[PDB]
RNA sequence: CCUCGGUUGGCCUCGGAUAGCCGGUCCCCCGCCGGGGUCCGGUGCGGAGAGCCCUUCGUCCCGGGAAACGGGGCGGCCGGAAAGGGGGCCGCCCUCUCGCCCGUCACGCACCGCACGUUCGUGGGGAACCUGGCGCUAAACCAUUCGUAGACGACCUGCUU
RNA sequence: GCCUAGUGGGCCACUUUUGGUAAGCAGAACUGGCGCUGCGGGAUGAACCGAACGCCGGGUUAAGGCGCCCGAUGCCGACG
RNA sequence: GACGGCUGGGAAGGCCCCGGCGGGGAAGGUGGCCCGGGGGCCCCGGGUGUUACAGCCCCGCCCCGGCAGCAGCAGCUCGCCGAAUCCCGGGGCCGAGGGAGC
């Protein structure tokens, strides 16, 4: 009945200055501003849920506009928290700055 | 107005660092921002302590400033800080930290049910306080 | 939980009577373990309820079979979930992720 | 040296290689305050070239061992002589210091040399540490903890973790 | 879902970097209270650095060169632009994400604004550093609703002390219905004490 | 019906000081309940943003607790301009004793391990058809003219008491 | 061992070094570079630092860095 | 998570003046005593001085005194390690090859 994934943000991708690796994503999970928090997410798995014009199959569902990259997550980056993850295609340049659902179900606990 | 000085007895709580959560007491200083600090019943060997780590406390011992840690053990163990420590407000509010971070689901549950019949039975009572205010200012 | 079957999956009822969720199977990996527990040592599960048992077959009406199997475990497990209070009420709600609650601050 | 971390206070014992001249050469003690051992036996190296006409080629050194603090929860003060090189010239310097081991008063000595004065660890010489009774001292900063009932306060507790919320609604204390 | 926080003691470069990784990061910020704002250094010091900021300009059209905004809420937003990559549409809607203010608007005065320590001025400066202020500083650099502003803001301040008077009634009510009711809540209250929540 | 998409509970608010703060209090001293001296607590802020509020699987029986002064909803008064209040309150001819907690009792698509689920959402925008009421029946530009204006546009003027 | 193209304008830097007040000047020695060569870093850049390159995935580094632009200290970093 | 080696055959430290019996010492001088003033006997100043109504430092063995323990149960007072070293768990990436025979 609610909400059941974390709210990340898709901070941009793996990159030093003037190389950006578009294959790998850096996660802004909220409530993670350590590297030592970072150990629940790693291996968990990531959606960036999107909408578009024409309709798409749903899963157990019927067609609508909702679309799925879906990724999980590899790495931490970084002392503060920020994360890395790998995503089945590489994700649009357009959702950066927005939300990517991290879902709880690689459960290790 | 300051209470709270850096002197030969005074208990501070570490904050952070290895021995965080813990009771030290100040033993000697060595320099502006250090001093040597004694544990001997809270589990924290004789050391260099920075001051930016140690919390004073409102509690001081009376030893010398190179009195060994059986006298600083003697001290507090007459003064039993393990229980006056225990008795003040700052570690009660230090223990409920510690019982909301070790709350489960099912604690969150009860929790969550408690504090729902809690607020409304006051929040009645508050609104009735308020029109017999009203009804008796006229 | 009571008891992992062969394949692994994990047999499962939070009580038809509480959850509308039957006996039936889940995945551990897809599945939080909380530590709050009920000693289900005096429960007397069937034999037969297996992975064959629980594999799907090929339009799904609930057998006979399986309406009264439900019952058989119901009726034992439902005692010792309503001895422990506010269990019921806790199985009942369901899990949820709210403001500022976070999941590798929460302890389960 | 790079005085890298809390520095090592070494015993380091050499002597010449045994010639047919000499048959058993005498042998030379230094306290070394190194990183670690293998930096020590070099500026072992370094002091006994400067002062012998002794090289490591010529010598060898018997022993290099880490020499502990006999005190080290006991607070001390160290009197530390000081030979370095500034920009221009030269200076004999003596510093006093307040530890608890020998060799975190160098350490001290060190980065209170490059802060103070811009001196880089290669170009300061250590040539004596002793801890000095606290009549001896002749350094105020060191003198002022001179005091049996000693009191002082922290006056402007400046916030530490000062991005553990990074937005919080309350303005923090800084007196208590 | 909007980040309101409340200007006065932060300081500008401080504040404006943590605001510029928040609109980056994909969250509405609106600063408050502009005015407030301080900035390390003295304040001839600090005016003599906007006075060689006006000093520029292009000098064959100078209605093309660098504008010169006087207002606080401006000049901090002009800040928070130079911490932003501006001429690009990521940068241009993190920009367009954030909302400057002087004052505090009619939106903002009925909502809790927050603070951030790690750009105030108590936290950031050693106490006998001299600072200035941002207001003054624009005003004696051409703000002209400095005055208007502090009358405005008196206005709103005075108030803040009715709501404030009101919700101090409020709570001390609550305390008086907690004693009042402490028979039948006594055995819920002890849940919130065991779990901690309360004392 | 298209289309644009983001989002997945809210915080409805002192002023601020930082070598100091916060809340109560009268036996006071001043003011139009507001302020200060006195006293009492609190202060690693628990009259805590390390926070607070809400917290939802749903329905059926019967019991206890809490409520009864309550819950839901038509006529009046206060409250707002810096970018204006959708709130509190007065009664109404209505209805219920349900809502919240602890229990008794069973039920429901139990879809047979699986993914974009769950909101803000009668979202915004766009055209269109229904379907009832209250209504309202205009200017701009050209053309003509003017010369306070003018390269041309533009500008300033007039054209049935 | 034969046949043999291209070349026979060079330039820069540590150290040595001649003329010149000096020069992003003119002239030598040694070695390495640039020319012939992308890449990380020095904001920018023939030559500096790191390192030389088939097309990719994972990991790790060098020199540089880690308020925000801009990946990385959002360490309750140390001493001045 | 567990084991072991080495060192100054660790250094310090812990317990039994609370190690026993002696001998001294001085100060960042404790009790006392004296002076001075600040309160309702107490506290803070200044002086004297050697244990007393705190402590510190230097047959110390009266079998390295006797015990714990030992590079120390935090998941920190200071190391170098591992033939004197092993167990357990988690995250990520990948599955090249295709007649090996018995
Ligand atoms: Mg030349
Ligand atoms: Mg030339
Ligand atoms: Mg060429
Ligand atoms: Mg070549
Ligand atoms: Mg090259
Ligand atoms: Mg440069
Ligand atoms: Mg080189
Ligand atoms: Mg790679
Ligand atoms: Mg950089």
């Amino acid at each position: 009945s609610g909400r059941l994934w974390c709210k990340a943000i898709f901070a941009g991708y793996k990159r030093g200055l003037r190389n950006q690796r578009e294959h790998t994503a850096l996660l802004k999970i909220e409530g993670v501003y350590a590297r030592d928090e970072t150990e629940f997410y790693l291996g968990k798995r990531c959606a960036y849920v999107y909408k578009a014009k024409n309709n798409t199959v749903t899963p157990g569902g019927k067609p609508n506009k909702t679309r799925v990259i879906w990724g999980k997550v590899t790495r931490a980056h970084g002392n503060s928290g920020m994360v890395r993850a790998k995503f089945r295609s590489n994700l649009p340049a357009k959702a950066i700055g927005h939300r990517i659902r991290v879902m709880l179900y690689p459960s290790r606990i | 107005v300051f209470r709270r000085f850096v002197e030969v007895g005074r208990v501070a709580y570490v904050s952070f660092g290895p021995h965080a959560g813990k009771l030290v007491a100040i033993v000697d200083v060595i320099d502006q921002n250090r001093a040597l600090v004694d544990g001997p019943c809270t589990r924290v060997r004789r050391q260099a302590m920075p001051f930016k780590c140690m919390q004073l406390t409102d509690f001081i011992l009376k030893f010398p400033h190179s009195a060994r840690q059986k006298y600083v053990r003697k001290a507090w163990e007459k003064a039993d800080i393990n229980t006056k420590w225990a008795a003040t407000r700052w570690a009660k509010k230090i223990e409920a930290r510690e019982r909301k971070a070790k709350m489960t689901d099912f604690d969150r549950y009860k929790v969550m049910k408690a504090k729902k019949m809690r607020n409304r039975i006051i929040k009645n009572e508050v609104k009735k306080l308020q029109r017999a205010a009203l009804l008796k200012a006229s | 939980f009571l008891k992992q079957l062969s394949s692994g999956l994990l047999l499962v009822t939070g009580p038809l009577s509480l959850n509308r969720v039957p006996l039936r199977r889940t995945h551990q990996k897809f599945v939080i373990a909380t530590s709050t527990k009920i000693d289900i040592s005096g429960v007397k599960i069937p034999k037969h309820l297996t992975d064959a048992y629980f594999k799907k077959k090929k339009k799904y009406e609930i057998t006979e079979q399986r309406k009264v199997d439900q019952k058989a475990v119901d009726s034992q497990i439902l005692p010792k979930i309503k001895a422990v209070p506010q269990l019921q009420g806790y199985l009942r709600s369901v899990f949820a992720l709210t403001n500022g609650v976070y999941p590798h601050k929460l302890v389960f | 040296m790079k005085a890298s971390g809390t520095l090592r206070e070494y015993k380091v014992v050499g002597r010449c290689l045994p010639t047919p001249k000499c048959r058993t050469p005498p042998l030379y003690r230094m306290r070394i305050f190194a990183p670690n051992h293998v930096v020590a036996k070099s500026r072992f190296w370094y002091f006994v070239s400067q002062l012998k006409k002794m090289k490591k080629s010529s010598g060898e050194i018997v022993y290099c061992g880490q020499v502990f603090e006999k005190s080290p929860l006991r607070v001390k003060n160290f009197g530390i002589w000081l030979r370095y090189d500034s920009r221009s010239g030269t200076h004999n310097m003596y510093r006093e210091y307040r530890d608890l081991t020998t060799a975190g008063a160098v350490t001290q000595c060190y980065r209170d040399m490059g802060a103070r004065h811009r001196a880089r660890a290669h170009s300061i010489q250590i040539m004596k540490v002793e801890e000095i009774a606290a009549s001896k001292c002749r350094r105020p900063a060191v003198k002022q903890f001179h005091d049996s009932k000693i009191k002082f306060p922290l006056p402007h507790r400046v916030l530490r973790r000062q991005h553990k919320p990074r937005f919080t609604t309350k303005r923090p204390n800084t007196f208590f | 879902q909007v980040l309101v926080l409340d200007g006065r003691g932060h300081l500008l470069g401080r504040l404006a970097a943590i605001v510029a990784k928040q609109v980056l990061l994909g969250r509405k910020v609106v600063v408050v209270r502009c005015e407030g704002i301080n900035i390390s250094g003295n304040f001839y010091r600090n005016k003599l650095k906007y006075l060689a900021f006006l000093r520029k300009r292009m000098n064959t059209n100078p209605s093309r060169g660098p504008y010169h905004f006087r207002a606080p809420s401006r000049i901090f937003w002009r800040t928070v632009r130079g911490m932003l990559p501006h001429k690009t549409k990521r940068g241009q809607a993190a920009l367009d994400r954030l909302k400057v203010f002087d004052g505090i608007p009619p939106p903002y005065d009925k909502k809790k604004r927050m603070v951030v320590p790690a750009a105030l001025k108590v936290v950031r400066l050693k106490p006998t550093r001299k600072f200035a202020y941002l207001g003054r500083l624009a005003h004696e650099v051409g703000w002209k609703y400095q005055a208007v502003t502090a009358t405005l803001e008196e206005k709103r301040k005075e108030k803040a002390k009715i709501h404030y008077r009101k919700k101090k009634q409020l709570m001390r009510l609550r305390k008086q219905a907690e004693k009042n009711v402490e028979k039948k809540i006594s055995k819920f209250t002890d849940v919130l004490k065991t779990h901690g929540l309360l004392v």
